[PDB]
């Protein structure tokens, strides 16, 4: 638990997300935009990953506030 | 500040009909217009309403610098009406965490009294004498350096 | 203890805080931006062969697996951290009602307002 | 909608709407019947006189109370009692209102089962909550633990409560209680020559002990200087003239409480009850418990009594810890004002017992989960 | 980065970073559900308190160690501990972070291996290292060679070690530790009059055992004193009041540990189980084992204990040998500072357990060449 069940759904994520890969088979144009299309949806998936980085070491920080709060209660 | 004309077109007639009548309570005759706040506390306190009594009586020992002791409709009769609870929106929670957690550099919980005169360097408010024990009192209700982010939201909390 | 002047002081520190923070995030934009750029090559493709394509494409899907993996990491952290975010604030909730509830009511709701019809 | 916080003890019936600070209506909870004749036609005169009204027609009645000893005796004049407060004392009608009942500790079952019988059939409450009477005056304490001694007019319990959690094997409760105080002043009047003997003049010594008696710091000292002086005799004038003078039948009346051998009872008194409830309590909660005691209820109003039980729990205490006693000035109606802020609570909100349930469960579903 | 130092112990589970020289966060190892009923609405009461928070609600909770002699019996709630550790005491996700759990010798393999097992799971932590508690000890005090006697509170063993070298037919554990110390000191306590009971009273009588108690030089004559005077009789308040006097109860209770027929033990005392360790030895390295006798543990820390060692010992061992019994002040963490000192080292860093090991081997990987 915990280990394969995460994994499990990281798998299916992964699965579902990486598309079918085909490429020498098409126009050089259309190849071309799809890959470009590809680099920048990664590149906003990379923004938004260290947007939720830091705000999440933001909410990590008032975890730590609220866990002075109750040791203050004591 | 000088919401007076704003307070004097917005009170509701809820509050207005008790201040016409100690409007009439007041203004009985040989009354020089100004109305003075010394019976107006009195009058007000015989009304039934409920307002902080001393804070309105320092005030009257403060305000009104031009020192006529019988203040003018405006500023006395807002502290008069100041039993209607209209202020500054309260700001928010959210707002007042994220600017004591952009105050909180070092990231210890608390902000403590030099970063509170740094950021009054950065505004370039004056230089006041109630610093540190405004902290002491408001933020360090435990006196311990620790002051959370609800002693910072109650010490500005719907100021205006 | 003047308190005009208290008020003055108290709206203008909340103004000037929250330029401060907007300017600061405005800082961060700009430095998440160029952290996006850098490590997120710009990629120009004008007048390039078809092998680049493939290249192109090969390592999209090898960083676009390895992003994926990482943010779903980063998102398990996530969770976790809403998941205590919530815990904490019903704790102190809970600390509030506590300290606060039992003082919080309706005095004289109709005390005062029935006097002598009695 | 609002919820209605009726309290029905025994001597004063307190009730009022859920969330204000002090009860609406506040009146004894005495129905008497005439027992004279009655010669003039067309007065109107009723058959019973509930409530307030019976204690202005008091001479021509024969008051009695429905509640014994907490317990209820008379089932049929409860429900009238219920009847006027909900109709006459706050007219609100009962089918769009809970209802949050107070009851004293280890009372017989079938009593509570049949109270939320009546409230769920004949006045058809859409839901009501049954509350220990203990644990709403440390609500309205704004505590959380701490030993409430709630000595009422009927019976006089002590409920000993730590960070929330009651302990059911501490409760010491008492029957000795205000009426029984009443009770013993009338027979100690006796010893001057006023002889009060119709349950009307019953009102009338209660009136007495209530303006007059106070609870003596050290009871051998008192007795010995009213014996010698006579700066303690106060008058008091009956509802027709005479003016009696009560000398040291002041402090005795009120004396039973610490002493329970004066009215015949065994047992020992309420400094002493406290103590014992506390020591049964575990080893380590011993010291909050000393420094937290509350007292509640409308006997412990005497002029006095705080500092008596002081004295006497710190003789009784070990010499290190600190005791302390909580009187608030709003003693009489602390149980009520506790039954408000309960029924406020949006976490209580789904205690109550909802009248489906009891039609799937009957009358028992009080002693079941929803207690 | 840096690594986590976690040693469970059983008594007092201590923890903190690496390379530092006291641990971080240390705090009793008990898990305690309340037991009473719980009246108060809203009052936020949670299911188990664990920790240092269950030693301040220990009134009204019934506290219960999970680990009774080094091995572990209650495996839900060792988790429950250990994820407080991380979350609450340390406040660092073990997703980053290598951790260095101690165990005793000679405890039985599906122990270890439900450990790992835990933390490679639950936990998620990159890799994890499980090492004897005496080599730490060995650490701790700058040797490299030495008989350490680590007497814990869950198990006295004693590991004799030369050269780095350890010897694995020499390693003699005993499982008389503090627990039964305070268990038999509780036991003698009810001579003068004084019952502790409750599992909440056994901390109070493990604060008397901490700060009273402490080892006789010889115990005959210490016996025929307290006989005869009185100023042995140290007197202790309890957390109520009602001071009590501990007589010769002071030197009997730690007394066990050198004769263990007092609480039914058959095995020899602390200071023969040592030489027995000593004589399996080889003949050429007792000279270096008597000279560098080191003690740790806790239970080690009773005042004037390491005299009474070196007399016995003294006492058994060849009158030209040298015996030199090194006692530092910091005994208590030993085993712990030990364990950071191991953790900081270079060389050591190549031993732990990776996750990608385990992966392929399964927790049977504990046993293998990563020990
Ligand atoms: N001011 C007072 N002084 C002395 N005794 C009082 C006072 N007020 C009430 N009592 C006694 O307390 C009784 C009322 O107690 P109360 O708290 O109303 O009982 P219940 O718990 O049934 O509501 C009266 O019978 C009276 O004897
Ligand atoms: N100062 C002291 N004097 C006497 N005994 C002590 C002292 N400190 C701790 N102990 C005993 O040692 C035990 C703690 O031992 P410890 O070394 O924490 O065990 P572990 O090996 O499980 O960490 C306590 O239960 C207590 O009985
Ligand atoms: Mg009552
Ligand atoms: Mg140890």
């Amino acid at each position: 638990g915990k280990r394969q069940t995460e994994r499990e759904k990281k798998k299916k994520i992964l699965a579902e997300r990486r598309k079918a890969l085909a490429i020498d088979h098409l126009n050089e144009d259309q190849l071309r935009e799809k890959a470009k299309e590809l680099w920048q949806s990664i590149h906003n998936l990379e923004a938004e990953k260290f947007d939720l980085q830091e705000k999440f070491k933001q909410q990590k920080y008032e975890i730590n506030v609220l866990r002075n709060r109750i040791n203050d209660n004591q | 500040d000088d919401i007076y004309k704003a307070a004097v077109e917005q009170l509701t007639e809820e509050q207005k009909n008790e201040f016409k009548a100690a409007f009439d309570i007041f203004v009985l005759g040989a009354e020089d217009g100004c109305i003075s706040t010394k019976e107006l506390g009195k009058v007000m306190r015989m009304l039934g309403q409920n307002p902080t009594p001393e804070e309105l009586q320092e005030m009257i020992d403060e305000v009104d610098e031009d020192g006529s002791g019988t203040v003018d409709f405006d500023e006395f009769l807002v502290m008069m009406v100041r039993c209607m609870k209209d202020d500054s929106k309260g700001k928010s929670e959210e707002e007042l965490s994220d600017l004591f957690r952009m105050f909180d550099k070092n990231a210890d919980g608390y902000i403590d009294l030099d970063e509170l005169k740094m950021m009054l360097q950065a505004t370039g408010e004056t230089i006041t004498e109630d610093d540190i024990e405004e902290l002491m009192k408001d933020g360090d209700k435990n006196n311990d350096g620790r002051i959370d982010y609800d002693e910072f939201l109650e010490f500005m909390k719907g100021v205006e | 203890i003047s308190a005009s002047r208290k008020l003055q002081l108290k709206t203008l520190m909340l103004q000037i805080a929250k330029q401060e923070m907007e300017r600061e995030a405005e800082e961060r934009r700009g430095e998440k931006g160029r952290v996006l750029r850098t490590r997120c090559q710009p990629l120009e493709l004008d007048g390039l062969g078809f092998e680049e394509l493939q290249d192109l494409c090969r390592q999209l899907h090898a960083r676009v697996d390895k992003v994926d993996e990482e943010r779903y990491d980063v998102e398990a952290k996530v969770t976790k951290n809403i998941t205590e975010i919530a815990d904490l604030t019903q704790k102190i909730y809970d600390l509030r009602g506590k300290f606060k509830r039992p003082t919080l009511r309706r005095v004289r709701i109709s005390a005062d307002a029935m006097m002598q019809a009695l | 909608t609002t919820a209605l916080v009726c309290d029905n003890g025994s001597g004063l019936v307190k009730a009022g709407f859920a969330g204000d600070d002090a009860p609406r209506a506040v009146f004894p909870s005495i129905v008497g019947r005439p027992r004279h004749q009655g010669v003039m036609v067309g007065m109107g005169q009723k058959d019973s006189y509930v409530g307030d009204e019976a204690q202005s027609k008091r001479g021509i009645l024969t008051l009695k109370y429905p509640i014994e000893h907490g317990i209820i005796t008379n089932w049929d004049d409860m429900e009238k009692i219920w009847h006027h407060t909900f109709y006459n004392e706050l007219r609100v009608a009962p089918e769009e209102h809970p209802t949050l009942l107070t009851e004293a500790p280890l009372n017989p079952k079938a009593n509570r089962e049949k109270m939320t019988q009546i409230m769920f059939e004949t006045f058809n409450v859409p839901a009501m909550y049954v509350a220990i009477q203990a644990v709403l005056s440390l609500y309205a304490s704004g505590r959380t633990t701490g030993i409430v001694l709630d000595s009422g007019d009927g019976v006089t319990h002590n409920v000993p409560i730590y960070e929330g959690y009651a302990l059911p094997h501490a409760i010491m409760r008492l029957d000795l209680a205000g009426r029984d105080l009443t009770d013993y002043l009338m027979k100690i009047l006796t010893e001057r020559g006023y002889s009060f003997v119709t349950t009307a003049e019953r009102e009338i010594v209660r009136d007495i002990k209530e303006k007059l008696c106070y609870v003596a710091l050290d009871f051998e000292n008192e007795m010995a200087t009213a014996a010698s002086s006579s700066s303690l005799e106060k008058s008091y004038e009956l509802p027709d003239g005479q003016v009696i003078t009560i000398g040291n039948e002041r402090f005795r009346c009120p004396e039973t409480l610490f002493q329970p051998s004066f009215i015949g009872m065994e047992s020992a008194g309420i400094h002493e009850t406290t103590y014992n409830s506390i020591m049964k309590c575990d080893i380590d909660i011993r010291k909050d418990l000393y420094a937290n005691n509350v007292l509640s209820g409308g006997t412990t109003m005497y002029p006095g009594i705080a500092d008596r039980m002081q004295k006497e729990i710190t003789a009784l205490a070990p010499s290190t810890m600190k005791i302390k006693i909580i009187a608030p000035p709003e003693r009489k109606y602390s149980v009520w004002i506790g039954g408000s802020i309960l029924a406020s609570l949006s976490t209580f909100q789904q205690m109550w017992i909802s009248k489906q349930e009891y039609d799937e469960a009957g009358p028992s579903i009080v002693h079941r989960k929803c207690f």
